[PDB]
């Protein structure tokens, strides 16, 4: 494939998300850099349409696993980079416990020298005083394990993991992610063995940004295959 | 226009323009939209002469971008040894924290940069520093396969230890480290430790498809029908991923064929949906 070679250095990132949760339409745009060699992301996001109707933590997952650190002994198992530059489709269904669900379709691909994540999100069955639409999720994030599997019959991959958003009053809002990635181009891709990614994240605020924004620092690395 | 040109000169590596722009009224501490200063770009992109020039001109060695990163954080990650030494020589905070809480030592250990680790230790790096997810530079080295760094960090100075996602050494060993599993269990590792998602080492082993590890876990008392907050049992996982021998062993040790995941499927149903015709067949004799 040779698509992994497009990530040997720092890559500019562009994120564009048109969302719609219970008719509350909104748009997000993000920009920054990704460094696959060290699985690092340095991004800042903005709600281009004003106040974001849902908490920023819920969109972190939706808002480029191709920038995950795959060590040399796992090069064979990096589907994300293997589908580049044509890219891959990333579809998810995020079920929040005792609340509604997101549904996302992303086209992650290269447009020039920039890796662009263009997303379309739709949320339904959400409760106006729930943890999401009621803004009870704290502005932090947790470390998660992301379990990756080759597709049920050999075209792309599937990914499942449970996100855990902290709630102001102590409890936790789970979010079952049922992810499904498929390559856009017809070229060859790497179908990996079962493994996992170990994620880190830090949400913060630019003190000079008066808009609704999310400063994101994120470290990710694959693991689970050796020798 | 000087700030943008100085940032672009320090980025491109053009020490020609840096001293020209500084001879003009260029602010050495210019910062872009994100808090990146000419010293960040010179440090990250391996431009030693520019680092020395900027620091000589009064560049803030400890300037922090929006993500809390300093030129030392970037130099330690990018693996630029001399730049790290110079930064440390000019008053760089050896234990500055990025937004995740990484110190330069974490990043060097994360990035597999031994000589950086040695330098940072020599300049006073806190080997016991934890990021905001509980990981020490050692743990980060471990999780990334940086053995020598882990060996150096441990030397710099609980088999049931558990990180912020509930993973114990047995969870990490379950991914194809048989001898490690045997040692940990022999030393008293809790064979039924459930992580944050409710997964036990037997879940991970069945998911990873390591027969030997599954057998050892079972002969050490592993709950073959584990399912607290997990949503599956090891028999479900083994049936999803076509691990026939795993299914044989799990059944032999009392796996429940009628167990239902949180979607209502039995291991038979999962084997049917995944085309595992053999597993479905022997699961039919129940």
């Amino acid at each position: 494939s040779k698509g992994e070679e497009l990530f040997t250095g720092v890559v500019p990132i562009l994120v564009e998300l048109d969302g719609d949760v219970n008719g509350h339409k909104f748009s997000v745009s993000g920009e920054g850099e990704g460094d696959a060699t060290y699985g690092k992301l340095t991004l800042k996001f903005i709600c281009t349409t004003g106040k974001l109707p849902v908490p920023w933590p819920t969109l972190v997952t939706t808002l480029v696993q191709c920038f995950s650190r795959y060590p040399d002994h796992m090069k064979q198992h990096d589907f994300f980079k293997s589908a580049m530059p044509e890219g891959y489709v990333q579809e998810r269904t995020i079920f929040f416990k005792d609340d509604g669900n997101y549904k996302t379709r992303a086209e992650v691909k290269f447009e020039g020298d920039t890796l662009v994540n263009r997303i379309e999100l739709k949320g339904i069955d959400f409760k106006e005083d729930g943890n999401i639409l009621g803004h009870k999720l704290e502005y932090n994030y947790n470390s998660h394990n992301v379990y990756i599997m080759a597709d049920k019959q050999k075209n792309g991959i599937k990914v499942n993991f449970k996100i855990r958003h902290n709630i102001e009053d102590g409890s936790v809002q789970l979010a079952d992610h049922y992810q499904q990635n498929t390559p856009i181009g017809d070229g060859p891709v790497l179908l990996p063995d079962n493994h996992y990614l170990s994620t880190q994240s830090a949400l913060s605020k630019d003190p000079n940004e008066k808009r609704d924004h999310m400063v994101l620092l994120e470290f990710v690395t694959a693991a689970g295959i050796t020798l | 226009d000087l700030g943008k040109k100085l940032l672009e000169a320090a980025r491109a590596g053009q020490d020609d323009e840096v001293r020209i722009l500084m001879a003009n009224g260029a602010d050495v501490n210019a910062a872009d939209d994100v808090g990146v200063t000419p010293l960040h770009l010179a440090a990250q992109r391996g431009h030693l002469e520019i680092v020395e020039v900027l620091l000589k001109y009064g560049a803030d060695v400890n300037a922090a971008d929006l993500w809390g990163q300093t030129p030392l954080h970037l130099a330690a990650t990018a693996g630029h040894l001399e730049i790290v030494e110079v930064l440390l020589k000019n008053g760089a905070d050896v234990n500055a924290r990025d937004n995740i809480g990484h110190t330069p030592l974490h990043l060097a250990a994360w990035a597999g940069h031994l000589e950086i680790v040695e330098v940072l230790l020599k300049y006073g790096a806190d080997v016991n520093a934890q990021d905001k997810f509980g990981k020490t530079p050692f743990d980060l080295a471990i999780d990334n396969g940086n053995e020598d760094i882990a060996e150096v960090l441990q030397k710099a100075a609980d088999v049931n230890a558990y990180d912020e996602v509930g993973w114990t050494p047995l969870h990490r060993a379950a991914w194809g480290h048989l001898e490690l599993v045997e040692k940990l269990l022999k030393n008293g590792a809790d064979v039924n430790a459930a992580d944050i998602d409710g997964y036990t080492p037997l879940h991970l082993a069945a998911f990873s498809g390591h027969l030997e590890i599954v057998e050892v876990l079972l002969k050490y008392g592993a709950d073959v029908n584990a399912d607290d907050q997990a949503g599956f049992t090891p028999l479900h996982l083994a049936a999803i991923f076509g691990h026939l021998e795993i299914v044989e062993v799990l059944l032999k040790n009392g796996a429940d064929v009628n167990a239902q995941d949180k979607f209502g499927k039995t291991p038979f149903d999962l084997a049917i949906d995944n085309g595992n015709e053999d597993i479905a067949e022997v699961l039919q004799k129940a």
